Order: structure tokens, then C-alpha cells, then sequence
């Protein structure tokens, strides 16, 4: 259940 | 939903726009410091805050400053009238101590250990990852993305296959 940083 | 400020890490005069998703740590090393080789002497500059947000490690502290944190209705807005008026009564008023808070930042974004993974992959072929940082005890382990975690801590992957 993992996520980044996007703009 | 919204995100929510969890602390202020710290404060800078930055190049206009050097904010948000561009300046995480694997942003600034994939793409470069969008605040790279800044001179406030130089160039439009504005106060940015360095943001750990609730529910991401601080891999994903990104600097913001007050007009983006209102624009995106983060919650803890309550958190940046009490830093502020923290940080006005510090100037007013050492640098071992800013050194040695900042190397413990920089250990919070290390990959100390991988103690779990998903079932599922992404398409290309990654799994997430349980990790615990260094300096942080358990309590604050986080799945992250398997790619990104793969870019500088391979290592902790091999260890934790090789068990
Ligand atoms: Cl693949
Ligand atoms: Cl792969
Ligand atoms: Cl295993």
C-alpha cells in the first residue's frame, strides 16, 4: 500500500 | 480528501516555485534541486517551510509555503501560526546543534531494514516494501514503493531475500 509524491 | 501537516522540519528563503512534489529527495535525484544554486541576492525568493506530512515518511517531505499549503486545504494549518511564531523568537535570540538535528533528518529518509513485502507487483515487477528508517523506532515503519526503494537501497532488498 504504497504511494509517491506526484505534482 | 486532504493531506495533513504532521511537523515543520524547517524553514528557508527559496527560489520562487521551488515547491512541492519536484523537491522530495528522489525528485531532487532524478531531476535535480529545483532550488539549485539559489542567491537570495540574486532572484524573487519566498519563505518555504520543509513539510513532514501525516501518513508519508520523510522521503516525501516536500517544501511548501503558506500560499500552497492554503491552496491544497492541507489540515494542521494550526501547526504554521505555532511555527511561526516559534521560529520569530529564534532570530531574535547553536550550529552543532542545527548540524547534528539535520544529519537525524537526513538518517529518518534511510532505509535501515526491509521487514515485509506485497503479494502484488506492480507492472514492472515490483513489490511494495515495509520498511523501517533509521533513527526511527517501528512504530513508524512504512510500505513504500518497491521501484523507488530498489534506486538507493538495493542492498536492504538482497538482505532481505537472502533470509
Ligand atoms: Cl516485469
Ligand atoms: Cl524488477
Ligand atoms: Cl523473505
Amino acid at each position: 500500500t504504497s504511494r509517491r509524491k506526484r505534482a | 480528501e486532504f493531506e495533513t501537516i504532521e511537523r515543520f522540519m524547517d524553514c528557508r528563503i527559496g527560489r520562487k516555485g521551488a515547491t512541492g512534489a519536484t523537491t522530495t529527495i528522489y525528485a531532487v535525484e532524478a531531476d535535480g534541486d529545483p532550488n539549485a544554486g539559489f542567491e537570495k541576492n540574486k532572484e524573487p525568493g519566498e519563505i518555504q517551510y520543509l513539510i513532514k506530512w501525516k501518513g508519508w515518511s520523510h522521503i516525501h517531505n516536500t517544501w511548501e509555503t503558506e500560499e500552497t499549503l492554503k491552496q491544497q486545504n492541507v489540515r494542521g494549518m494550526k501547526k504554521l501560526d505555532n511555527y511561526k511564531k516559534k521560529d520569530q523568537e529564534t532570530k531574535r535570540w547553536y550550529n552543532c546543534q542545527q548540524e547534528l538535528t539535520d544529519d537525524l533528518h537526513k538518517q529518518y529518509q534511510i532505509v535501515e531494514r526491509i521487514i515485509a513485502h506485497s503479494n502484488q507487483k506492480s507492472a514492472a515487477g515490483y513489490p511494495d516494501y515495509y520498511c523501517k528508517w533509521q533513527g526511527l523506532p517501528y512504530s513508524e515503519c512504512s510500505w513504500e514503493d518497491g521501484a523507488l526503494i530498489s534506486k538507493k537501497f538495493q542492498a536492504c532488498i538482497d538482505e532481505y531475500f537472502s533470509r
